[PDB]
């Protein structure tokens, strides 16, 4: 776990006593469930949702900066929870929905919790390849970045950084003309980045559900989870 | 030329008493008796077909590696008919090309590959379901029972009024039944459609078994049975349902 | 056109001594480091009688001269490198056989610039009106080029009223079709049909390659537009660049255009009303939006979608003859690029006239070097 | 002699034969010596309770999906491109779909001989019969045609379209006490037949809409219900009479 944001595409291989799985399980459902609600009532960027979510995740201690608490407890829970409610979820496109929906929105407040300083790193522990431009390069091509901004006002290039990406993971950012381009690679501002992030994020959950929900027919003979994964959130 | 043509219900084969032959039973119109009656019709001359897929690239049969020339159809046709034939007795057949799909689980097939047909009398004996060759990749329609293949071969579709033509009457009777007739080759008889099945002769029977006393045996003591002549297979069921019975 | 009763045999001798094989091997196989790429390549041939056939393939360069001398196929095209051999198609499990490789290329059309012309039409091309394609290649190749950082870009003449472009870069050739549409996207900016008079709109800030577009048509638009066409000779020729300005103006326009006596001097007056013209009464901005819209609408090229849409699209290959005017797909020398005249391109009927009187004894040797030239490139890339 | 793989198998072979292919061999060995359920909400239910017969669900999903030996890329499979053209199974599926609509027809079509009209519906009744045995043809071990990626696919989408339609008649403000892909019990809380039944046909309008080729249908009404068990209950069957009453049947 060297992140706190990460991605969920390696399920671990641990063993834990049954009263942690069904409090982890619990847990994380709790959790989607106030991020659907405090969603639903507040707006999405509001700093009253984020502190009420702020509460709720330390209340159910589920991620936190890193520390040494961190580095143990929250982020195994957390791991260990999302793959819990991945086999509960898998089993009908609309709880696959809703779970992708909710874990969007946990992801883009994690995200948005994130210090800048760290982002590089945790794109580099993604596992794909994000790239930060220089202080020199950016004061050179501003005038660049600001003419292929987006209906953005001003010719302002505030303290957002901006980074060096393939144009092939901006398809649906650059197929617009709403981005620069140099040698292939696209320049982008950190709200496109977190939008082409929590994309990317989606479409591997989508194709880890289904898989899921086609291994389910195997794990589904216990008889000590049936009763509690088939009705976690029903 | 003499041609009769009769409604088939049942057919009757066997691989070991008459190999390469098929017996058929139906009711065939007889018009002394203005009514149907019993007739059994024996196919004969039912030839095995076999598909021999062929390997695109010809491999040492002992180890499977490379030989170092293509595989022609010519090439497999020659390899059979020269080692297969004399390994597997076989005097006579007529090897053809083909052209012929697969869309099945047997693993690493062609979809639409060319084939070897091989069309040789049932009499002689049948290859090993898991034949293997130098030249073909391997064979096809080994252990095809001949009702399979009469049926697939004459498009038969069920019970349906089946006319022969070139009728032999073989000098001994072979069954129980009224008439009796001889077909050389599957391809003598043909299907017709625009006709009506003719009625059927129905008998309902049941009897009464009983434990022998002294030591677990059955034994029939009581039978009862009743019978329905013109019973019609298409109208309503004839009321009352039989016209005459006997009972032991 | 061309006479087609003497096209088989010249045909015939075009196919039979003409065509470089050793290069065209050596290209479509980009240096035979996939295994099967060169087998699993498509091509497509387009016979007598329009009658076509698609998943062709070959084994090896001397299979390709035996089938294609054996043939003489009218029209030959390059298809996607397939999972299987195309020659197979049909022994392959339906869906399993799917495109999986192919160039990215773009094609350009004249027939496009229908709306935008008024020497040639259709087909028909002259010296004047055929500058479009030059600075068209020019835009597309800067955009290809510096924006997107495409190196191998292999520019051959469509033969009869336009042009093609051939990008092999290794990643270039795994883009999918979601991606290559994004590109045409990218470099596509005149949008609208026939249906829509004004069939250009520019937003409040223009776009680097937007800018880099206009500092390169402001370079040529005089050449072109002003005295070859003569766009603004009478109100005849002008009301066509009238009808896209706002009515406001019109009037005065008009007056000017009638008081004015040639294409300079009224180029001069429109750019002064549209810095006078405030085209939104909030701001006091003035700019060429009006003008620059002129000159892009007049000048910016115009791709076809469908074309490079589809991974398997197939395209004309290089060196191959056009059934419909006998001319040959030759390679576009970007050095020469502005000097390049397709009616000077040696027709078949030329060639086998230059020959019937090696390829480096005709005028196919500089198209040839070219074509050499893009593939000496690419092997030193690998 | 019973055995409905028997009918359907020789059913295939003549549709392959006909469409030239290479049928599998007979099975050397041979010697045959012979989804998803819901947990049932067990209770006594007051209000009327109907039956919607998820018959032919299996041979919908292969027209829908368009699964077949010549489709499905084998090596759990994925589901065939929509844009693939019509398999062979599927075609013949089609085909029996097709001519028990016909027969339909002819008997909507009155005056018409009563023999005539019962020829009819046996013909119906047949087709209906081998279309329900398609499925059990192909996904069997001891069938010639054993294809067992497609059966897994087969039953997955049949699970997936029943728990969306369970789900779907809940949003409906009904509740669903039982179904295992041939039937669904709906509890109406309706006391008026004729309520019951123009929910039922809007319930099978509305699945129809959205699985096109899903033939859903009424099979029966209870007045009240004692659920226990599958096939374990005691119920007053509504037989509908003639002026819209009906006779509560003990059963
Ligand atoms: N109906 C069509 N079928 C197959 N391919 C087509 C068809 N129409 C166009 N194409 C392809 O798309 C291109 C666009 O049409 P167009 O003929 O104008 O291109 P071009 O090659 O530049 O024209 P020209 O051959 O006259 O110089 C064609 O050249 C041709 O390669
Ligand atoms: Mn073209
Ligand atoms: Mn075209
Ligand atoms: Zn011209």
């Amino acid at each position: 776990y060297p992140h706190c944001l990460q991605f969920y595409l390696q399920p671990p291989s641990e063993n834990i006593s049954l009263i942690e799985f069904e409090n982890l399980a619990i847990d994380r459902v709790k959790l989607l469930k106030s991020v659907e609600n405090l969603g639903v009532s507040y707006v999405k960027g509001t700093e009253q949702y984020q502190s009420k979510l702020e509460s709720e995740l330390r209340k159910l201690k589920f991620s936190y900066r890193e520390n040494l608490e961190d580095e143990y407890e929250p982020r195994r829970r957390d791991h260990i929870s999302h793959f819990i409610l991945r086999l509960a979820y898998c089993q009908s496109e609309e709880l696959r929905r809703w779970f992708i929906q909710q874990e969007m929105d946990l992801l883009r407040f994690r995200f948005s919790i994130l210090p800048k300083d760290k982002i590089q790193d945790f794109l580099k522990d993604s596992q794909l390849q994000f790239e930060a431009i220089s202080d020199e390069e950016k004061t050179l091509r501003e005038q660049e970045i600001v003419a292929s901004s987006p209906s953005l006002s001003g010719l302002k290039l505030g303290f957002e950084s901006i980074y060096k990406i393939p144009f092939a993971d901006a398809l649906d950012l650059f197929r617009g003309r709403k981005v620069y381009l140099e040698d292939g690679f696209a320049y982008v501002p950190l709200k496109d980045i977190v939008a082409i992030i929590l994309n990317e994020f989606r479409a591997k959950l989508s194709k880890a559900l289904a898989l899921t929900a086609r291994s389910l027919p195997a794990v589904q003979s216990d008889e000590r989870l049936q009763p509690l994964l088939n009705h976690l959130s029903h | 030329e003499q041609v009769f043509h009769f409604y088939w219900l049942d057919a009757y084969e066997d691989q070991y008493n008459q190999p390469g032959v098929v017996f058929l039973f139906g009711k065939v119109w007889i018009e002394s008796a203005e009514t149907h009656v019993s007739c059994c019709v024996m196919v004969k001359n039912i030839e095995r077909t076999l598909y021999f897929l062929p390997r695109e690239m010809k491999i040492d049969l002992n180890t499977g590696k490379e030989t170092g020339t293509p595989i022609s159809m010519k090439d497999v046709y020659e390899e059979f008919d020269e080692k297969i034939a004399t390994k597997y007795k076989i005097m006579k057949f007529k090897s053809k090309p083909v052209e012929k799909n697969y869309a099945f689980e047997i693993p690493d097939v062609p979809e639409k590959s060319e084939y070897l047909e091989v069309k040789y009398s049932a009499e002689m004996p049948q290859l090993p379901q898991d034949l293997k060759g130098e030249t073909f990749s391997h064979v096809f329609g080994t252990n095809t029972s001949s009702l399979e293949l009469f049926l697939m071969n004459r498009k038969i579709k069920g019970p349906c009024w089946l006319e022969v033509k070139s009728p032999q009457l073989l000098n001994q009777p072979v069954s129980w039944c009224k008439v009796e007739a001889m077909a050389l080759k599957p391809d003598l008889v043909n299907v017709i459609k625009d006709v009506s099945p003719p009625p059927l002769v129905v008998m309902a029977f049941s009897m009464k078994t009983m434990q022998n006393a002294k030591n677990h045996q059955n034994e029939i003591i009581a039978m009862a049975a009743l019978v329905h002549h013109s019973f019609a297979l298409d109208k309503a069921a004839p009321k009352p349902p039989f016209q005459s019975h006997f009972c032991v | 056109t061309f006479d087609p009763t003497e096209l088989p045999e010249l045909l015939k001798l075009y196919y039979r001594r003409l065509f470089p094989y050793s290069q065209y091997y050596r290209w479509l196989n980009y240096g035979g480091v996939i295994k099967n790429y060169f087998q699993h390549r498509e091509f497509s041939f387009t016979l007598k009688d329009d009658i076509y056939i698609r998943y062709q393939s070959f084994n090896n360069q001397s299979d390709l001269e035996k089938e294609m001398q054996k043939m003489n196929p009218y029209k030959i095209d390059i298809g996607a490198v397939y999972s299987h051999r195309p020659n197979q198609h049909n022994t392959v499990k339906l869906g399993a056989f799917q495109a999986q490789e192919k160039e990215l290329v773009f094609d350009i059309d004249m027939t496009d610039y229908d709306d935008v012309r008024r020497c040639c039409s259709s087909a028909d091309i002259c010296p004047k009106c055929w500058t479009l394609m030059t600075m068209a290649i020019r835009i597309i190749d800067r955009a290809l080029k510096e924006d997107f950082g495409f190196k191998h870009r292999l520019w051959v003449y469509s033969g009869r009223r336009g042009v093609h472009c051939w990008v092999c870069d290794e990643s270039v050739r795994k883009l999918s079709s979601a991606v290559r549409s994004g590109i045409v996207e990218y470099l596509s900016l005149v949008k609208g049909g026939q249906d829509v008079k004004k069939k250009v709109h520019l937003s409040e800030k223009i776009h680097p390659f937007i800018r880099k577009s206009i500092n390169i048509i402001k370079k040529y638009f005089e050449e072109y537009a002003l005295v070859n066409q003569d766009i603004l000779e009478n109100k005849e020729s002008w009301d066509k660049i009238l009808a896209l300005v706002p009515e406001t103006i019109h009037d005065e326009l008009q007056q000017s255009f009638q008081k004015s006596h040639n294409s300079l001097q009224r180029w001069e007056h429109l750019k002064k009303v549209a810095s006078r013209y405030q085209n939104n009464i909030k701001n006091d901005k003035y700019g060429p939006w009006l003008e620059w819209e002129i000159m892009l609408q007049y000048c910016f090229p115009r791709l076809d979608i469908n074309v490079s849409k589809g991974i398997n699209h197939l395209l004309k290959s290089p060196f191959s003859v056009h059934p419909k005017t006998g001319r040959i797909s030759v390679p576009i020398d970007l050095q020469k690029v502005d000097q390049f005249d397709p009616f000077t391109v040696p027709t078949i009927s030329f060639i086998c006239r230059e020959l019937d009187a090696d390829y480096k004894k005709t005028s196919l040797a500089p198209y040839v070097k070219v074509f050499e030239h893009f593939l000496e490139n690419l092997d030193k890339s690998r | 002699m019973g055995g409905r793989s028997e009918r359907n198998e020789f059913l295939l072979l003549h549709a392959f034969y006909e469409n030239n292919y290479i049928v599998p061999d007979k099975q050397i060995f041979r010697k045959p010596q012979q989804g998803l359920v819901l947990d049932p909400k067990v209770g006594f239910y007051d209000k009327f309770i109907l039956l919607l017969d998820f018959n032919s669900l299996y041979p919908s999903i292969i027209q829908e999906f368009n699964i077949c030996f010549t489709t499905v890329q084998r090596v759990i499979p994925e589901l065939p491109d929509p844009s693939l053209e019509m398999g062979i199974l599927p075609r013949e599926i089609r085909k029996l779909v097709e001519r028990r609509k016909q027969v339909k027809q002819l008997m909507k079509q009155q005056d018409l001989n009563p023999d005539l009209i019962l020829q009819y519906d046996i013909r119906q009744k047949a087709l209906k019969l081998t279309a329900n045995s398609m499925y059990g043809c192909l996904g069997f071990s001891y069938s010639r045609f054993y294809a067992k990626p497609l059966a897994a696919l087969v039953t997955y989408k049949g699970r997936e379209i029943l728990m969306h339609t369970k789900e779907m008649v809940q949003k409906m403000n009904l509740e669903v006490i039982y179904g295992d892909t041939d039937s669904i019990m709906i509890n109406t809380n309706s006391t008026n037949l004729e309520e019951v039944f123009k929910l039922g046909n809007k319930v099978k309008s509305e699945v129809n809409k959205l699985y096109k080729l899903l033939e859903i249908d009424i099979d029966g009404v209870f007045k009240s219900l004692l659920l226990l068990k599958k096939k374990k209950y005691a119920a007053l069957v509504v037989e509908p009479t003639s002026d819209g009453n009906y006779v509560t049947k003990q059963e």
